[PDB]
Formats: C-alpha cells, structure tokens, sequence
C-alpha cells in the first residue's frame, strides 16, 4: 500500500495514526508557484490562499475503520485535482495544504 | 529544527 509505506516513511505515522494526508506528485518547484498563483480564501476566513490554474497529481490518503495505533492502515485514492495551498514567508511558499478541488 | 515550510514539503511533496 503506497500510502502505508509513504505515511510511515515520511515520519507522519511512526507514533500515531494521522487520519488523512494529501501528496502531490509535482516538481516542488511547480507546487511553490502556486503561490502566486489565483489569491483565494482559506477556510479559516484568512486569504493568504491560493488555487493552482491546473489539475496536479495527487493520491489522497485516508484511514480505514479498522485502524488503530500500532497497525494504521489507509485506503489509497489518486486523482487529478486544483491544490489550494495557504501561503507564507519570503521566499512566499506554502505552509499548509488547505484543499484539492 | 523544523520550519514550517520543510514541514509541508514533508508531508506532502512527492515529486
């Protein structure tokens, strides 16, 4: 399973199980442009989001019923979708995954 | 340690 491999490589389930997660099969230099990319709201209420103009490739991770500490186990689901990331510093980089459309 | 924008590229980056 490429995201119970993934999930515990990346350290995001080496001490828990974390419910959901979102990788993006990208450049991370194509992901950063986002950024400036079209400015919109974040869920929060806060607009220092912003949608990508295209689809990426992305796989949503997500936790099965039956799972529970020690033993997570994610259900794999890719798709192509508009990331929306919330941005932030200099150099303006994005900070958190607010979405996928 | 661990800066916030690191923390996105390692939870979410898989270029």
């Amino acid at each position: 399973n490429y995201c119970n491999q993934m999930m515990k490589s990346r350290n995001l389930t080496k001490d828990r199980c974390k419910p959901v997660n979102t990788f993006v099969h990208e450049s991370l230099a194509d992901v950063q442009a986002v950024c400036s990319q079209k400015n919109v709201a974040c869920k929060n209420g806060q607009t220092n989001c912003y949608q990508s103009y295209s689809t990426m490739s992305i796989t949503d991770c997500r936790e099965t019923g039956s799972s529970k500490y020690p033993n997570c186990a994610y259900k794999t689901t890719q798709a192509n979708k508009h990331i929306i990331v919330a941005c932030e510093g200099n150099p303006y980089v994005p900070v958190h995954f607010d979405a996928s459309v | 340690k661990e800066t916030a924008a690191a923390k996105a590229e390692r939870q979410h980056m898989d270029s």
